[PDB]
């Protein structure tokens, strides 16, 4: 806790990113990952 | 429905569908019990680590057009490699890994590089 | 921009640019045309 | 829903699935925003 506030602003569409477009280049990964996420989805109401 | 398409599609097969089962190329996932729903854990395959290549779509050995069977033109700058599109394995390449298809004239982008045939060592040998 | 530059590799996770051109090779690749069609028509394909 | 797996699936990538993307074999789609919905360019492929 300190001198907090509550702050507006124009909200980040996300760090902007840019992509090096050429002719004559491509980008090929070298290693990657395996990852595990939720995805959670409703099922069924109560049988009022 | 979309749950049970998703429980036929995802855990029954491999989906196909691109942000079906969660951000990238999807492996499989596994459905778990919830209260008045369902959980899935979706495994996806993710690009970690990438480096920059120069490609182009063939190669002339001949003066002929090679593309490749599967795979990009790549090179390390000194040599010219082709690999797979979504982890990185250069491989030399030869006639085994290439399909002819035209000329050098039309191409757009083929670049002079040299071909190994694997037979000539056996003859000549 | 991603889908231009880099290929359906935008949504899987970084975006890899690589030339449009070849992009279409693995589109036709995408239907069980191959490759060779589309350079071999490289600028017809484009005006069209 | 449509129109996000019209994004995920025709934009983000190249579909399969028959008449999804238009008719023909699918090559790729360009969205364009629009007021209260979203306008798809799909390009498609076609034997002539």
């Amino acid at each position: 806790v300190a001198s907090q506030s509550i702050i507006a602003y124009t909200m980040s569409l996300g760090a902007e990113n840019s992509v090096a477009y050429s002719n004559n280049s491509i980008a090929i990964p070298t290693n990657f990952t395996i990852s595990v996420t939720t995805e959670i989805l409703p099922v069924s109401m109560t049988k009022t | 429905n979309l749950a049970a398409t998703k429980m036929s599609e995802c855990v029954l097969g491999q989906s196909k569908r691109v942000d079906f089962c969660g951000k990238g190329y999807h492996l499989m996932s596994f459905p778990q019990s919830a209260p008045h729903g369902v959980v899935f854990l979706h495994v996806t395959y993710v690009p970690a680590q990438e480096k920059n290549f120069t490609t182009a779509p063939a190669i002339c050995h001949d003066g002929k057009a090679h593309f490749p069977r599967e795979g990009v033109f790549v090179s390390n700058g000194t040599h010219w490699f082709v690999t797979q599109r979504n982890f990185y394995e250069p491989q030399i390449i030869t006639t085994d890994n290439t399909f002819v298809s035209g000329n050098c004239d039309v191409v757009i982008g083929i670049v002079n590089n040299t071909v190994y045939d694997p037979l000539q060592p056996e003859l000549d040998s | 921009a991603g889908t231009i530059t880099s290929g359906w590799t935008f949504g899987a996770g970084a975006a890899l640019q690589i030339p449009f051109a070849m992009q279409m090779a693995y589109r036709f690749n995408g239907i069980g045309v191959t490759q060779n069609v589309l350079y071999e028509n490289q600028k017809l394909i484009a005006n069209q």
